[PDB]
RNA sequence: CUAAAUGCGGAGAGAUAAGUGCUGAAAGCAUCUAAGCACGAAACUUGCCCCGAGAUGAGUUCUCCCGAAGGAACGUUGAAG
RNA sequence: UAUCGACGGCGGUGUUUGGCACCUCGAUGUCGGCUCAUCACAUCCUGGGGCUGAAGUAGGUCCCAAGGGUAUGGCUGUUC
RNA sequence: ACGUCCGUCGUGAAGAGGGAAACAACCCAGACCGCAGCUAAGGUCCCAAAGUCAUGGUUAAGUGGGAAACGAUGUGGGAAG
């Protein structure tokens, strides 16, 4: 059993295999179904199976991690800061598609998954914030992925790329 | 030696039901499928139709043995090999029941051999009394 | 009435002031008696008849609808006496071409192109021919190569060859309707129309003109 | 009738491998995996054309019919053979 | 350790050759070519990738993969 | 080398019957006829006669065993510093 205390600005309610966390930033509902019973104590969320098998500890390490993740994503939130760079032709990054990358006539794009905001001010910094973590991390990774030289041209010579400043 | 009634066996066509509700699914494979060619009447021979359409009450509650689960698997599909396996679990296809107690009493054709014909006879479906609503003729109860 | 149908009579022409002289295919479009209409559904990609509408059946027309809204409905054909029709069934089934057909209107006419037995690769699926001296070598309509690598002495199923045909459906689009005239209620279609004379061809308001 | 003649012969959609990643333990770190998950091959499935109720889940519809409904035989010719 | 790669060691295949000779030995018309049908892969490319003594271009080598395409001619009966 | 060539012995040849999926020499075992009973080999979820038997443990690969030299924190058990 691994008791997980909940912040003063966090309210969690559970009904069966469904756990809902509420707060300021928003709400996140997740389902944890396994050979364990997750219950919420007035001051702490408890997770404790009956057996201590290896596989049982595996689901225990992820469960606690997921819960703690739902807590931070409600009080603080998930946001990644990225910056664009280019020595030569300025890469115009728009909320739709990036153009003039290294001088290529054709635009490189990627579909924005789920519902997160990627507001990009006319400068060097851009922000991708959302409620889901697996989403804000994918979109941020793909944005740099496409900035990766497809042809057989090594790095160093091609600086142009929008890397993530902070995780 | 020869004793056949006029063509065919449809006028005054017989019919029989069972209680799909509760009981082994094994001893439900036999019967039903024996009500067809040679229902057990002096009107068999064998070369013309006989298939005596049967009815299934409820096919959802029909529980299996309390041991065998993801033990038995059914391979359903056709076409090229080494592609789509489509291997689902029994109590997974239970989302029905429409294609279950008809997948059985279906494996005995054996291979045309008159059996294709044998299928539209019975009408598998989950429910109860108001299920036999469809098809409207006299009434029994085995 | 998604469209009408007639029988190919032959090919003529009409010189109209506007536009310019152009051959026209005469098609006999007449009285029909559609008793019912069969609707097909697109399960994956295998046609299947959903239901059939009789002189009076709201239980089938309802399913027909909605399914159309789902865009799952396939081509529509209805039990007819002479030729097809759609909304014509609901009325009485009895109708004339004059009821459905206007001229100068664009329409899509599809039909099965015109038994010819076995044919040569060329006369067959349009295979070209031995141009150059290749023709001089009197090897006109022959691929010259049943298949690569003599061993296998086999011809890749792909490697198209000769075979049987006749006894292909094609839907030519943008077919202007010159006019409806002749000894009998017919239709004048601009250009040519797939299939031989007497063949059954259908009409349909040009999807895009 | 033919050819050294002429008109016609898609796109698109769906799914894995190599591989690229996500979340994440066993080893409270890390990790593409071990459970789970997002993508990802001219080929594969489909589209499309052709055959097909002997398509063994062996079809559908309408009408006629159980002493008279219907049907075979013939004659004159083929858009047929 | 891009690439080439000895000495030595350990193996797979059985297309070559050698061996044995267990089988056939109560007879299944030769070689080459041609014509026509099916199968396989130790992929020469197309497709997707790794490395480079990879600037680019053009190549070299290697991996997954055989779906398709892998197809021809001049001299010689001739298979080099 | 389903090789040649010796020796001892049991068999193939007159070993039927039974098991081994099928099988000349591998295992058990060696026959008058008819009848009852009990066993051998082997087998006891179904086809197939007989337990889907009891206690305990391991494997997940369906491994159900050509499969080699060689390799292996896939996983389980035991002992030693």
């Amino acid at each position: 059993k691994a008791p997980v205390v909940v912040p003063a600005g966090v309210d969690v309610k559970i009904n069966g295999q469904v756990i809902t966390i509420k707060g300021k930033n928003g709400e996140l509902t997740r389902t944890l179904n396994d050979a364990v019973e997750v219950k919420h104590a007035d001051n702490t969320l408890t997770f404790g199976p009956r057996d201590g098998y290896a596989d049982g500890w595996a689901q225990a390490g992820t469960a606690r991690a997921l819960l703690n993740s739902m807590v931070i994503g409600v009080t603080e939130g998930f946001t990644k800061k990225l910056q664009l760079v280019g020595v030569g032709y300025r890469a115009a990054v728009k909320g739709n598609v990036i153009n003039l990358s290294l001088g290529f006539s054709h635009p490189v794009d990627h579909q924005l998954p789920a519902g997160i905001t990627a507001e990009c001010p006319t400068q060097t910094e851009i922000v991708l914030k959302g409620a889901d973590k697996q989403v804000i991390g994918q979109v941020a990774a793909d944005l740099r992925a496409y900035r990766r030289p497809e042809p057989y041209k090594g790095k160093g010579v091609r600086y142009a790329d929008e890397v993530v400043r902070t995780k | 030696m020869k004793t056949f009634t006029a063509k065919p066996e449809t006028v005054k066509r017989d019919w029989y039901v069972v209680d799909a509700t509760g009981k082994t699914l094994g001893r439900l494979a036999t019967e039903l499928a024996r009500r067809l060619r040679g229902k057990h009447k002096a009107e068999y021979t064998p070369h013309v139709d006989t298939g005596d359409y049967i009815i299934v009450l409820n096919a959802d509650k029909v529980a299996v043995t309390g041991n065998k689960r993801t033990d038995k698997v059914y391979y359903h599909h056709t076409g090229h090999i080494g592609g789509i396996k489509q291997a689902t679990f029994e109590e997974m296809i239970a989302r029905r029941p429409e294609r279950v107690i008809e997948i059985a009493v279906k494996g005995m054709l054996p291979k045309g051999p008159l059996g294709r014909a044998m299928f539209r006879k019975l009408k598998v479906y989950a429910g109860n009394e108001h299920n036999h609503a469809a098809q409207q003729p006299q009434v029994l109860d085995i | 009435m998604i469209g009408l149908v007639g029988k190919k009579v032959g090919m003529t022409r009409i010189f109209t002031e506007d536009g310019v002289s152009i051959p026209v295919t005469v098609i006999e479009v007449e009285a029909n008696r559609v008793t019912q209409v069969k609707d097909l559904a697109n399960d994956g990609y295998r046609a299947i008849q959903v239901t059939t509408g009789a002189k009076k059946a709201n239980r089938v027309t309802k399913p027909e609808a909605g399914h159309f809204a789902k865009a799952g409905v396939e081509a529509g054909r209805g039990l007819w006496e002479f030729r097809l029709a759609e909304g014509e069934e609901f009325t009485v089934g009895q109708s004339i071409s004059v009821e459905l057909f206007a001229d100068v209107k664009k329409v899509d006419v599809t039909g099965t192109s015109k038994g010819k037995g076995f044919a040569g690769t060329v006369k067959r699926w349009n295979f070209r021919t031995q141009d150059a001296t290749h023709g001089n070598s009197l090897s006109h309509r022959v691929p010259g190569s049943i298949g690569q690598n003599q061993t296998p002495g086999k011809v890749f199923k792909g490697k198209k060859m000769a075979g049987q045909m006749g006894n292909e459906r094609v839907t030519v689009q943008s077919l202007d309707v010159v006019r409806v005239d002749a000894e009998r209620n017919l239709l004048l279609v601009k250009g040519a129309v797939p299939g031989a004379t007497g063949s059954d061809l259908i009409v349909k308001p040009a999807v895009k003109a």
